[PDB]
């Protein structure tokens, strides 16, 4: 049994963890825990949990770290359009309100904003302030 | 001139950008977690998220859990071998893990099992 | 002459600074300066500049602090719609592509996302992790 | 049921949220700065931004500058008097300034002048 699994650089789309013990600790998160998780993620705080926990439901650090681990950043913010899987999806992209398909000035505005975001992301990557990023 | 499709369903929609840290124009998002024992997490899963989740579940489950990973196929070839990151905004354990040599080729993990604090990936 | 001006809680819309000396230091910001400013803002770093600067154009701290001071967060991200002045602004809101005006499911989706953002913002405010916020 | 307009130009648009710190669903934005000597900054200006700008210009301009503030009128009455913030994410000087007693009433600053490190607001 190896200590760590090999690094995988592929993009998963669904995870299913099964265990004999209870996963109920990761449910009914309080408002304080969610706020602390978001703030910790934005401020890059490292959390070192003990070797073993016997009362997960009473551990605030574990739940805050969970909320921190469930945070990522995506540039295009269109809540009514699916955006992560872009290759080989058309059933989930069918029958949606897309004004950018016909209007052209709107498309140019979106393109300019995307170019600025891409340039900023690359500049962050160059200064070693960002490990990696995906363009889909 | 070929990044943006000019005909079809995804006509005019610019490419999606994903990142673990904030950038100009970013929008904070969250993954959906739901427990049924089993726990389900859906959304775009990046390697640091998976590593942090494993780190948390190791302590929470007392080093005993199994994981089933569903992969996006067109991104499996990224494992092809190619050969001061303290401020990058990642846990030092994650930085240590990601600074390794790619062993897999055109292949991605499909099943991860941890028993008695030992990893036996499938 | 008082040391500090009284606190103003109104929302300005344009500022014009005039001085005898040159403002050219706040121009042609390099990529590194912008990236550092964004990272400093996201990580809440306090910058204390010296009492006086004689070569502003060669001071990286000043320009990084400028870029940090020019950052704020807005929930609705619709690049083609004006969003800050919402009271008494109809000339600039005329003739725009608004699909949410007629479609109803899209409006419900936008409302749900807005409700979640509002709840998260209030929860952050309660835990003293956010000083204030405006709802317009 | 009256927050969202049901008829007009802003029909269906949810209210705008502004904040100095990140929150779920936030989108990082920037103010436009342009120098002509004079310097112009446009966009939604919140008090912490104005205080930080004054702090920077005090050192940069050697304590000598003048400022002309354009205000949004329907938000001028917020100055009406009403009577551990270290982690709020603000500079300690800004926290000290904002923890004062509101002196103005229904009135907002229209001209700020700084000469020889002394403030004479108009």
């Amino acid at each position: 049994g190896s200590v760590t699994f090999p690094a995988d650089w592929s993009l998963k789309t669904r995870l299913l963890f099964t265990s004999s013990h209870s996963f109920s600790w990761a449910d009914h998160l309080k408002a304080q825990e969610e706020a602390q998780g978001l703030v910790m993620q934005c401020r890059a705080t490292a959390v070192n949990l003990p070797h073993s926990i016997q009362e997960p439901k009473l551990s605030t650090d574990l739940r805050c770290a969970f909320q921190q681990s469930l945070v990522h950043w995506i540039h295009p913010s269109l809540p009514w359009v699916q955006l992560f899987p872009r290759i080989g999806v058309d059933r989930k992209m069918a029958g949606k309100n897309t004004p950018w398909s016909q209007d052209e000035s709107l498309q140019q505005v979106l393109m300019s904003e995307w170019a600025l975001s891409f340039t900023s992301l690359y500049n962050l990557l160059k200064a070693k302030l960002c490990p990696y990023f995906y363009v889909c | 001139k070929s990044i943006v499709a000019a005909a079809g369903l995804q006509a005019g929609l610019p490419p999606t950008l994903l990142s673990p840290v904030a950038f100009r124009g970013a929008t904070m998002h969250a993954l959906k977690a739901r427990s049924v024992f089993s726990l389900e997490i859906t959304g775009p899963i990046m390697p640091h998220s998976l590593h942090s989740l494993t780190m948390l579940l190791q302590s929470a489950q007392r080093g005993s859990f199994s994981a089933g990973l569903y992969t996006h196929e067109p991104t499996a070839v990224f494992n092809t071998p190619i050969h001061d990151l303290q401020n990058c905004g990642l846990h030092p354990c994650t930085v240590e893990q990601l600074t390794q040599v790619n062993e897999l080729g055109k292949l991605s993990l499909r099943h991860l099992e941890m028993t008695d604090y030992r990893y036996t990936w499938k």
